[PDB]
């Protein structure tokens, strides 16, 4: 079974 | 001491690999980042070092970033004027124009050069089931070059010369490049995948870690590969 | 009546980044950023699951991004140092030569980052230490674990001394056989 | 020496589960500095700034639909999953805690007797520990060092009771906690 991540979002530059 | 030899059980066999060897040979066939006289620009983690470096040949990429084994060896080139040389991933690289990623392959650039465009030539001789088959030389424009920069250009020639790696599997077994220097002091690389159904480049390349350097006019190469049966 | 949290942290210029999953309060995992590699807390946590570290290199890409747009966005404002309560206990219940484990509890502080030493008859100690990551709390600040496995004995007293931006000057909490 | 400014950035993504995974919800947050500028609450639906420093951020994150949508099926492809996953070695992992019993080292007030009831390595942190004086349960004089959290995976605690021992009294200490199907005693004799 795998643990599986949020993934992270960027602001705008 | 030198690292000792390896022992069959030591080395990767490409019979226990069932992935992509074409995601090995990607590396070496005519693969490589190169730039000379440069200083690094930033830093993502403490030990590595973003340079400015364009990819003149595709334009992939005009950011390279190279992770070293320690701190200390980030900070010693740092602010140095240096040369660079090694075999960059994409697959998992990861940094904040493209971007693309390495270990090692840095030398201080100051009076680490021929005068005049002279390249140093380098002996590479190759051993399939022990027996010397072929032999050959690399070049390098510099004096004190790092194993990887030779390395790449020894498994370059043998990818064509000698299908060291094709699409799917190599012709060989196991194989490892021996490096000996004028001291005594010998290190190898093991030359396949480790075993599984795929192949991690990154994983791979951060061999070139330590940013190993030898003296190109008296370091010498042996590449020992073996055939499954003979 | 369960939380699982996904913390991570990038900090400048320190260049620290951070990515670790927290269960109830106990560390599951963190991510080795230079080895690539997933680090279990526990051993055997590592057969029941996994998780594909490279996951936690491109979140800690973002979170840097983020970081410097934010720094710029609050006119640079720099972070408080906030100093860490620290508390020096045993595991368990000690007994004479019993073999028993130190724990140096460093918590409610910021930012992540402190020098952490063991100290044996105010001399520094290495042999058997070890430590965790720097772990979440509501507050936002962190807290850390520092471990000596110890033999008991009336005649060795120890010292965890710590420390932090945050305290003038390091910090030393005794601790000593007390009967 | 060092005294360059410090600049931090967290982010968290915390799933809280109730009654198992019945009622899930997930709490999304970025934090500067010590301040949390911005969150993505399940319950709320959609990005909120916390603070003014945030709220560029919630309004250019709200403005991305995939960003939405895949934030709004978290409770289930994050929090459910990893729940699933992890299930077995965290909220159903159980260890016996050890129990023993001792006076104090301290006893101040004379005639009396402090005792201490010491309960550790065990997991979860959830336990009862009580009391008794002659089968019927203490409710005063019981002091305690409350749970602590060892870092490690297991917890200790200790459970004083200030007595005023009487020869023949069976003072028990009582704990019951997951890893047992029934209460662990011991026993003092006074």
């Amino acid at each position: 079974p795998e643990v599986i991540p949020m993934f992270s979002a960027l602001s705008e530059g | 001491e030198s690292q000792p030899d390896p022992m069959p059980d030591d080395l990767h066999k490409s019979s226990e690999f069932t992935g992509t060897m074409g995601n090995m040979k990607y590396l070496y066939d005519d693969h490589y980042v190169s730039a000379t006289k440069v200083k690094s620009v930033d830093s993502f983690f403490k030990w590595d070092l973003i340079y400015n470096i364009s990819d003149k040949k595709l334009k992939n990429y005009d950011k390279v970033k190279t992770e070293l084994l320690n701190e200390d060896l980030a900070k010693k080139y740092k602010d140095e004027v240096v040369d660079v040389y090694g075999s960059n991933y994409y697959v998992n690289c990861y940094f904040s124009g493209g971007k693309t990623c390495m270990y090692g392959g840095i030398t201080k650039h100051e009076g680490n050069h021929f005068d005049n465009g002279n390249l140093q030539n380098v002996l590479v001789r190759v051993y399939e089931n022990k027996r010397n088959t072929i032999s050959f030389e690399v070049q390098t424009d510099k004096k004190s070059v790092t194993a990887q920069e030779l390395d790449i250009k020894a498994r370059n020639f043998l990818i064509n010369k000698k299908n060291l790696y094709e699409f799917n599997s190599s012709p060989y077994e196991t194989g490892y490049i021996k490096f000996i220097e004028n001291n005594g002091n010998t290190f190898w690389y093991d030359m396949m995948p480790a075993p599984g159904d795929k192949f991690d480049q990154s994983k791979y390349l951060m061999m070139y870690n330590d940013n190993k350097t030898v003296d190109s006019k008296s370091v010498k190469i042996e590449v020992h590969l073996t055939t499954k049966n003979g | 009546e369960h939380v699982i949290i996904q913390a991570e942290f990038y900090l400048n210029p320190d260049q620290s980044g951070e990515f670790m999953f927290d269960f109830d309060g106990d560390e599951i995992f963190h991510v080795d950023m230079a080895k690539k590699e997933t680090v279990w807390r526990l051993e055997e946590f590592g057969r029941f699951a996994s998780f594909e570290a490279q996951g936690a290199l491109a979140n800690i890409a973002v979170d840097k991004a983020n970081l410097e747009i934010m720094t710029k966005r609050s006119n640079y404002t720099p972070i408080t140092n906030v100093p860490p309560e620290v508390t020096v206990l045993t595991n368990s219940p000690v007994e004479l030569r019993e073999p028993n484990v130190l724990i140096c509890f460093i918590d409610k502080f910021t930012p992540p980052v402190v020098n952490v030493t063991w100290l044996r008859n105010g001399k520094p100690v290495t042999t058997g230490v070890s430590e965790t990551v720097f772990l979440p709390r509501e507050d936002h600040l962190f807290r850390k674990f520092h471990y000596l496995p110890f033999l008991p004995s009336t005649e060795d007293v120890y010292d965890c001394r710590v420390e932090h931006w945050g305290l003038d000057e390091p910090l030393l909490k005794h601790w000593e056989f007390d009967a | 020496g060092d005294t360059r400014p410090r600049f931090l950035w967290q982010l968290k993504f915390e799933c809280h589960f109730f009654n198992g995974t019945e009622r899930v919800r997930l709490l999304e947050r970025c934090i500067y500095n010590q301040e949390e500028s911005v969150r993505f609450d399940s319950d709320v639906g959609e990005y909120r700034a916390v603070t003014e420093l945030g709220r560029p951020d919630a309004e250019y994150w709200n403005s991305q639909k995939d960003l939405l949508e895949q934030r709004r099926a978290a409770v289930d492809t994050y929090c459910r999953h990893n729940y699933g996953v992890g299930e077995s070695f965290t909220v159903q992992r159980r260890v016996e805690p050890k129990v023993t019993v001792y006076p104090s080292k301290t006893q101040p007030l004379q005639h009396h007797n402090l005792l201490v009831c010491s309960v550790s390595g065990f997991y979860p942190g959830s336990i009862e520990v009580r009391w008794f004086r002659n089968g019927q349960e203490e409710k005063a004089g019981v002091v305690s060092t409350g749970l602590i959290q060892n870092g490690d995976w297991t917890f200790q605690t200790l459970v004083m009771l200030e007595t005023v021992p009487r020869s023949g009294e069976v003072y028990t200490c009582q704990v019951e906690h997951p890893s047992v199907t029934s209460p662990l005693t011991v026993e003092w004799r006074a």
